[PDB]
């Protein structure tokens, strides 16, 4: 009926809100973990910090490198594998 | 090579990139197994044998259906790892395939759980396997592996009339026995294997060994050892020098055929398939050195399958299966060796001629006989391909060439060692190996399998305890040396010092902070997954009432 | 790094 | 030899269907080249002559059928 | 002198990053070519892309439990070779050096 | 009737081979049978595997029984010690309380191992008709001669170097959910008793119908590819990997027929290796012998023509071939090649309905490659085993078909067997990633900056497509625009 259909459209609203604040929440999260690694190098002198993807240990106590404080875009896998994400990343750029 | 695996450059030019225009308006053996000429062979093109036969009696159809006994506690937990001998709770056929490929059936995966939850377990079953799991640390995800033999079924009738009044059962003699080898793997995982004192004690015996009984293995030599194949003593990064750990031998590489050196611990073909047990080479007396399997599974040394002349290696990079003993001469087989004059094996001869005096390959090292592998290579050497080649050069004890001191020290040296050989033939120290090195299971053992018993609520005089726990050094004795239980672990801890397992859990404390952060981000993405999922599912079915109302 | 496959040529 | 073979042909007929079946075992298990027995488990039939059977095997077959008759 | 330590675990520092890539990949391949007037074709990709995840989760949990018990292990045998170290000290007067 | 004798010594008796081959009934027998037998019967006839362990383990424990013409000259330790510092710390310090590592209680003795010798005595019989009896120097030779697999006896054709108490033996039992080998039916019964799931290790990248395709890997899996390894040994003949088994990938083709659990049996396998060199994709390949001409074979070879074809590469399999490798294999490409041939006739049929034949496209061996997955050199021979390639007398070479009613005729006999065939479109799968170790856990002579971030941005070029039918459609449309040759050339 035109009720029973009109009640779908907050549905797909509240649907698409809870998409857009896990995408949001993926976004942040990488964001925050991707640099991780850097703020537990920085911050008994640690200087033993890295990542699983991309982080190793052959350096010294002597050198202090910011190629992984500084990361680009072409990074976060857990948002490259979603449609919406690499649609907008092309139609933006 | 045939012509089917050459190439077709040995065509005119016909570069396959030019272009070709096309329009419309029993038995072929080509060639030899290596270069030669161009020859059929249709008679060698054959395939067939004999037949394959299919069985009448499945085993389930023989076996004694009587059943004499029952347990009185935990019969759930034997119901559960073995196979409840019942008709279980089945599915049906117009079903199973429907759920098992449906529309939302999913395909397999390495870690999808090795049981079936669509059925239920019980609680009574989960405390059970607690319970258990609470007999020791060790006991942990525990599960059934010995399988039971003709000799044991001779044995589990004399434990009922003596101690258990027909109350054990095979479950649960596999159960102790499994239990018994999981507990003694936990003991030997752990053994360090040695440090300053024991380096410096071994060297020693090796060196005060050789000086009196002579050596051939390369130990002895110099306080550095030698390879085992070869007597080289150098090394360099396109092939090293790498020990063993069972026994303690060395060996090039490229002479014996270690493709990639693992991380761990390395252990030969003769600690990897069997265990050090002092074994049985086929053409000499002697077992100790560099050991590799013939097409059968007997064991010959690296040495001996080189010099023999009707001896080869099938693969030149692994030095794979020894081959050609089924063609060795007759006369070889019949002549008797002058150094040991043991009537077994098969003997080399002297060079020189007009001299006939044959002797072992590994008595010959022994001794101190002059052998020389001249200019060839080792791969050639094994290949067999040498026969239409030059030759390798040996001489006896009366034949050395000049400059080669005497070696009547060296045959007295080689008659003393197989004699005292021939004659050993026939605060609180305790004694906890066999002179073969198998084990013998301590108190501890014998308490764990009381536990057990009790847990499953059995009369159990701790002289029944005691006696399972000898019968099972003697088992492990009448293998071999190899374990009674199909399973093994890679985890060699061993040789590793104090200040080496600090670092190693420091750095394992990192990766484990690590992957908590990953786990997060994993089920986040599996909550968008979701998320998209019923996004697209319900928009569909909107789409289609707004496109059709009816 | 070499790479060795799991078979063996032909004997002659 | 000092088997009496018709003896022992005559006691092997006084045996119930567990202790031929026996005999059958006993048999295939130790067996020579010079021997010719006949085993067929595809329907389960047994044939043996006597005349080539070695000598501890015939004393063996002697005791079980002498322990296991009377 | 001593090889690099990040040589030893090489089963999460090395080949897993692999797999979790290689399984991210199928993913965005299934995503992104998924049809759309397909039903069963969105079906399909749907039931896949949950099947990935939940491999993905199993795998990030699996590593963690064989990290932890390769501490305790460590551990143990951190006990076992200081004890070991003493008890031949003790009877070191028995050799022949 | 049940036992008849003849006039001549010549014995008949008759039972029942089902209680006959009984596991109960042949122990109770053998442990009175046993000791009738005079223990001083001389056997100087042949060595079972058997007698060789019973009299190998008396002459370790020093016991005066001997039957053997064989003494063992070095059997026992070089030199026997009893005041090393090996029984000063017992058990390298593992345990560390007095009542819990003493073992006065647990050292055997001469009385208990004389009656374990008595036991292992008792049983000879029965264990020879459970390991040595069908239900249908001589040390140089195997004796194995079947293999009980399902329930079929399957005689091997070359030796594979199984232990040595194998060997002795002639028979041996496999398990195939597992692929673990036992001398006994009787430890056959109580290992098929506790064995519960009944599927390979890892994933399941492909499904249709029956039909599963597992990919195991190969150093997670250390067990069951090595004994993979010696079952294929006993059938392919020129095979010399049966250890070092890290550095491959197996894929294992199962066939489902449905406790109620389902049961997936074992029908064949193909391997290959992580990193070659050589441009191979395969490197052996078997079915075991229960088949008659049924299609796996084929089956699986195309099937590693689509994992390179999804890779986007060339390969062929390892090239010392067998007598029954080429004459199963020298088809498939006279068929690939009908197949493709066919294809592009009736492609260009849809546009050059209303033209005519005077011109002539341009077709390549490239570009049949890049259709089948086989490298050229391989199509050159799947066109000869067709008889349409012609070098006849600018045109060094083309392609003539006389008549197109023998290729569809070719192609529908083949297809009238009733194979069975891949679909593209249910395989999971996506190439393998590699490292800085290349797929082992080992060996160090890239190095480690890699990170392999990359292959996410790899939907950037639109142009290497990752379906297959779209670079198909590609170059069955894209490459075949060119004018074509006029026909003026020959008759
Ligand atoms: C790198 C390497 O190749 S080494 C390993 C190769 N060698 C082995 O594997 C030995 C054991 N395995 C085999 O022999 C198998 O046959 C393989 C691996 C060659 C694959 O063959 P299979 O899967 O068993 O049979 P498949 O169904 O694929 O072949 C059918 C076609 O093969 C051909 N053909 C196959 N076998 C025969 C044969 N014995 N005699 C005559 N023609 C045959 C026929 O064209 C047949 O078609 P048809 O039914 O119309 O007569
Ligand atoms: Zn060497
Ligand atoms: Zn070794
Ligand atoms: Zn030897
Ligand atoms: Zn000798
Ligand atoms: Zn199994």
């Amino acid at each position: 009926l035109k009720a029973e259909l009109k009640k779908s459209l907050q549905d797909r609203r509240e649907q698409e809100d809870t998409f857009d604040n896990l995408q949001q929440e993926i976004y942040d999260k990488e964001t925050e973990y991707f640099s991780h690694n850097s703020n537990n190098n920085h911050s008994s002198k640690s200087h033993y910090s890295g990542n699983i993807i991309k982080g190793f240990d052959t350096f010294s106590k002597s050198h202090h490198s910011h190629a992984d404080s500084a990361f680009n875009n072409n990074d976060r896998i857990f948002s490259l594998s979603s449609a919406t994400y690499v649609k907008q990343q092309h139609g933006q750029s | 090579k045939l012509r089917e695996e050459k190439h077709f450059q040995d065509f005119y030019p016909d570069l396959n990139a030019d272009t070709l225009l096309p329009f419309i308006v029993s038995v072929q053996t080509k060639e030899l197994i290596f270069k030669g000429r161009v020859t059929t062979e249709p008679l060698v093109l054959k395939k067939n044998e004999v037949e394959f036969q299919k069985c009448k009696i499945t085993t389930n159809e023989l076996k004694g259906k009587k059943n004499p006994y029952c347990v009185r506690f935990n019969e759930s937990f034997i119901s559960r790892y073995y196979h409840i001998n019942k008709v279980r709770n089945r599915k049906s056929y117009k079903q199973q395939q429907k759920e098992f490929d449906g529309v939302e059936a999913p395909y397999f995966t390495k870690f999808s759980s090795k049981e079936a939850p669509n059925i239920t377990i019980s609680t009574s079953t989960k405390s059970a396997i607690q319970k258990f799991a609470s007999i020791s640390p060790n006991l942990v995800n525990f599960k059934p592996q010995y399988d039971m033999d003709e000799q044991d079924e001779l044995y589990l009738h004399y434990l009922n009339k003596r101690y258990f009044k027909d109350q054990m059962s095979h479950e649960i003699f596999e159960i102790l026995m499994t239990t018994l080898e999981t507990e003694w793997f936990h003991i030997e995982k752990h053994i360090p294997s040695t440090n300053s004192l024991i380096a410096r004690h071994n060297i020693l015996r090796d060196c005060k060994n050789y000086e009196l009984y002579g050596s051939d293995d390369g130990t002895g030599l110099s306080m550095d050892q030698a390879c085992a194949v070869c007597l080289g003593t150098d090394s360099d990064n396109l092939n090293t020098i790498v020990f063993c750990d069972g026994c303690d031998i060395a060996v090039h590489q490229e002479c014996y055929g270690i493709i990639f050196i693992p991380e761990g611990k390395w252990l030969c073909r003769r600690c990897m398939i069997s265990k050090n047990n002092f074994a049985t080479c086929l053409m000499c007396p002697s077992h100790t050195g560099a050991f590799k399997q013939t097409d059968t599974g007997s064991w010959v040394h690296n040495i001996c399958a080189l010099w023999l002349p009707e001896l080869y290696f099938s693969n030149l990079h692994y030095m794979e299966p020894i081959e050609g003993v089924q063609n060795v001469s007759v006369s070889r087989w019949k002549l008797n060796c002058y150094i040991c004059k043991k009537k077994m094996g098969a003997c080399i001869q002297c060079f020189q001629r007009n001299c006939f005096t044959a002797y072992h390959v590994t008595c010959a090292r022994r001794a101190g006989l002059y052998m020389s592998k001249g200019k060839c290579t080792i791969q050639e050497l094994a290949s067999n391909q040498f026969s239409q080649k030059y030759s390798v050069e040996s001489f006896c004890h009366k034949h050395a060439p000049r400059g080669w001191q005497t070696s009547i020290e060296g045959i007295n040296k080689a008659r003393k060692y197989f004699s005292l050989l021939s004659t050993l033939q026939t605060f609180n120290k305790t004694i906890w190996k066999t002179p073969n090195q198998t084990p013998v299971a301590p108190h501890v053992f014998a308490e764990i399998l009381q536990k057990v018993v009790d847990f499953f609520g059995l009369a159990n005089p701790p002289a029944g305890a005691f006696d399972i726990c000898k019968y099972w050094s003697m088992k492990r004795e009448l293998t071999g040396g190899t374990p009674l239980t199909a399973c093994f672990e890679n985890n060699s801890l061993g040789s590793l010092t104090e200040e080496q397992v600090q670092t190693r859990i420091d750095f394992a404390n990192d990766q484990l902070e690590d992957l908590y952060r990953l786990k997060e981000l994993t089920t986040l993405v599996k909550k968008r997954t979701q998320a998209s999922n019923s996004l697209s599912r319900s928009r569909k079915k909107v789409f289609d009432i707004v496109k059709s109302p009816q | 790094r070499k790479s060795t496959g799991g078979m063996a040529p032909r004997k002659q | 030899g000092s088997v009496d073979l018709e003896k022992l042909a005559f006691g092997l007929t006084k045996l119930n269907e567990d202790d031929l079946v026996g005999v059958v075992q006993m048999v295939t298990d130790n067996k020579t080249p010079e021997m010719n027995v006949t085993n067929n488990v595809e329907e389960g039939e047994f044939i043996i002559d006597l005349y080539s059977l070695p000598e501890g095997l015939l004393k063996s077959l002697w005791d079980y059928v002498k322990k296991n008759t009377e | 002198s001593d090889s690099d330590i990040r040589y030893s675990f090489l089963s999460t520092l090395d080949h897993l990053p692999c797999e979790l890539i290689r399984s991210l990949r199928l993913m965005q391949t299934i995503d992104l070519f998924k049809n759309e007037e397909d039903e069963p074709g969105m079906e399909r990709a749907c039931r896949d892309l949950l099947l990935v995840a939940t491999y993905i989760n199993d795998l990030v949990d699996d590593q963690i439990h064989f990290l932890k018990q390769h501490k305790k292990e460590l551990e143990i045998q951190k006990s076992v070779t200081k004890n070991f170290n003493s008890s031949l000290e003790n009877i070191k007067s028995k050799l022949t050096l | 009737p049940n036992i008849e004798v003849s006039e001549e010594l010549k014995v008949r008796i008759k039972y029942d081979s089902i209680k006959f081959f009984n596991f109960e009934r042949l122990i109770s027998k053998s442990s009175v049978i046993a000791p009738l037998v005079n223990k001083n019967i001389t056997s100087s006839g042949p060595l079972i595997g058997f007698q060789r362990r019973v009299n190998r383990l008396k002459q370790t424990w020093d016991l005066a029984t001997e039957n053997m013409e064989y003494p063992y000259s070095s059997d026992n330790t070089p030199f026997r010690d009893n005041d090393s510092w090996q029984w000063y710390v017992p058990y390298g310090g593992t345990i560390k309380k007095m009542k819990d590592f003493s073992t006065k209680r647990t050292l055997p003795t001469w009385e208990d191992k004389i009656k374990f010798l008595t036991f292992l005595e008792n049983s000879k019989s029965a264990t020879y008709i459970n390991g040595n009896v069908s239900l249908c120097n001589k040390v140089w030779f195997s004796q194995i001669e079947y293999i009980v697999l399902r329930n079929y006896e399957i005689k091997p054709w070359y030796t594979s170097p199984f232990p040595e108490h194998i060997n002795q033996n002639k028979m041996v039992f496999i398990c195939e959910f597992c692929l673990k080998y036992m001398t006994s039916r009787y430890t056959f019964y109580r290992h098929q008793l506790k064995c519960l799931t009944f599927k390979p290790p890892g994933n399941e990248i492909y499904r249709d119908g029956k039909l599963s395709v597992w990919e195991i890997d190969g150093r997670e899996n250390v067990l069951y590819c090595q004994n993979l390894c010696l079952l294929a040994k006993c059938f392919i003949n020129s095979k010399t990997l049966y250890y070092d088994v890290e550095p491959f990938i197996f894929y294992i083709l199962t066939e489902r027929e449905d406790q109620n659990a389902a049961k997936f049996h074992f029908v064949g396998y193909f391997s290959k290796e992580k990193f070659n060199s050589n441009d191979y994709n395969l490197s052996c390949i078997l079915t075991l012998p229960i088949y008659q001409r049924k299609g796996y074979g084929q089956f699986l070879m195309e099937f590693s023509y689509l994992l390179s074809r999804k890779e986007s590469k060339f390969g062929t399999p390892e090239k010392p071939l067998s007598d029954l490798g080429l004459l199963t294999y020298r088809t498939f490409w006279k068929i690939k090649c009908a197949e493709v041939l066919l294809k592009l006739r009736d492609s260009a049929r849809r546009r050059s309905n209303n033209k005519n034949e005077d011109t002539f496209q341009q077709v390549s061996l490239n570009d049949i490659a890049k259709l089948t997955g086989m490298i050229p050199t391989d199509v050159v021979f799947g066109l000869e085993q067709l008889q349409v390639l012609y070098r006849h007398k600018d045109f060094n070479y083309i392609i003539k078909i006389d008549s197109w009613n023998r290729i569809e005729n070719i192609y529908k006999t083949w297809s009238s067997k009733n194979y069975p065939r891949v679909k593209y479109d249910k395989l999971l799968w996506e190439p393998i990633i590699l490292g800085p170790s290349f797929g082992i856990n080992g060996m160090m002579n890239e190095d480690t900056v890699s990170s392999l971030t990359e292959y996410m941005c790899d939907y950037k070029n639109t142009n290497n497509d990752r379906l297959i039918y779209q670079a198909e459609k590609r170059v069955l449309e894209s490459i075949h625009d060119r004018k074509g040759i006029p026909r003026s050339k020959f008759s």
